[PDB]
């Protein structure tokens, strides 16, 4: 189980600066286990997220538990039951611009990470040890699912 | 004898050498390469330069009158 | 990093250009090193190379293999940036104020 990161987030704000696009909107989330600011963009036409909802976000690679790492992705083939059928939102992007917090000039331990899913941006902040992997160049799959309780 | 000139091959001399070779090959000259089926000896004149098989010596003249001999194979072709 | 840069710079090929360009690149290579120390004592990192947080070494990573190719590429670009001997500078500069 190559899980890079997994947590439960709640949306505090959504699209604060009016509205510019017609299919994409900004999302502001927060957590309870570890203090962290998660910002991403998701399609509203497909995934109609609203205000004040709790979802589960998982960043990982190698969907199939069987293979070490496969060459090419096949759309309808289901040889190995992966983690995508249990969730409801899948993305495939890459990390870049590994920088940290610049406000605290002296000793701090807060690190940030930027991911680009082919145009849609994602910003993560949090603890140093919480980010275990998250290499500079890494192809990572994002998984989102609504948790209504 | 020590060379006091840049070793990089100029485009001004590259063009003139290419023109001279193209004009000479069209004069029923012995080719210095096994060419593919293709006309327009200008097109194959660059092939000999890319393989460094052009028997031409470049003489660079200085303002005073000094002569400097350079080989096409000794020059560095950059592109 | 400073000793590696000044060791690889003192070579038989690098002694062909102006030392003004070499001092200009020494001003930039020295300034990059000051950016690394502030980030290293920013969060707290020992340079011996054994600290269980693994991501703190990926902020500004400079390896000695990729620093040689950078120097070679910039030095070779400075070779081609020189004007070719034989160019018509008068006619070229005459039309630059035309349009």
């Amino acid at each position: 189980a190559g899980i890079l990161f997994e947590d439960i987030f709640d949306v505090k704000d959504i699209d604060p600066e009016g509205k510019k696009f017609d299919r994409v909107s900004r999302l502001h989330c927060e957590s309870e286990s570890f203090k962290m600011d998660l910002i991403l963009d998701v399609n509203i036409q497909i995934y109609p997220v609203d205000l004040g909802d709790k979802f589960r976000l998982v960043i990982a690679s190698t969907l199939y538990e069987d293979g070490t790492l496969d060459d090419g992705e096949y759309n309808p083939t289901d040889d190995r039951p992966s983690r995508a059928d249990q969730f409801e939102y899948v993305m495939y992007g890459k990390v870049y611009r590994i920088e940290g917090d610049e406000t605290s000039t002296e000793a701090a331990t807060r690190l940030s990470a930027y991911v680009s899913y082919g145009g849609l941006l994602m910003r993560l902040q949090g603890d140093a040890n919480n980010l275990h992997g998250f290499e500079v160049d890494s192809r990572v799959y994002l998984l989102m699912k609504k948790l209504a309780f | 004898q020590k060379r006091i000139t840049t070793p990089y091959m100029t485009k001004y001399e590259r063009a003139r050498v290419l023109g001279t070779r193209a004009l000479q090959i069209a004069m029923c000259a012995p080719v210095m390469v096994e060419l593919e089926g293709e006309t327009d000896p200008l097109l194959i004149a660059m092939k000999e330069l890319k393989a460094r098989k052009i028997p031409i010596i470049i003489r660079r003249y200085l303002p005073d009158g000094s002569y400097e001999d350079w080989g096409v194979d000794e020059l560095i072709i950059t592109d | 990093l400073i000793l590696t840069t000044e060791s690889i710079m003192k070579k038989s090929e690098f002694l062909c250009c102006q030392d003004s360009f070499l001092q200009e690149i020494k001003k930039f290579i020295k300034g990059v090193s000051e950016k690394i120390k502030k980030t290293r004592d920013k969060y707290g990192i020992n340079d011996n190379g054994t600290t269980e947080p693994r991501v703190l070494y990926q902020l500004d990573r400079i390896t000695p293999t990729q620093v040689e190719k950078f120097l070679e590429t910039c030095r070779d670009k400075y070779m081609r940036a020189q004007m070719e001997p034989g160019s018509a500078v008068g006619a070229l500069c005459a039309q630059s104020i035309g349009e």
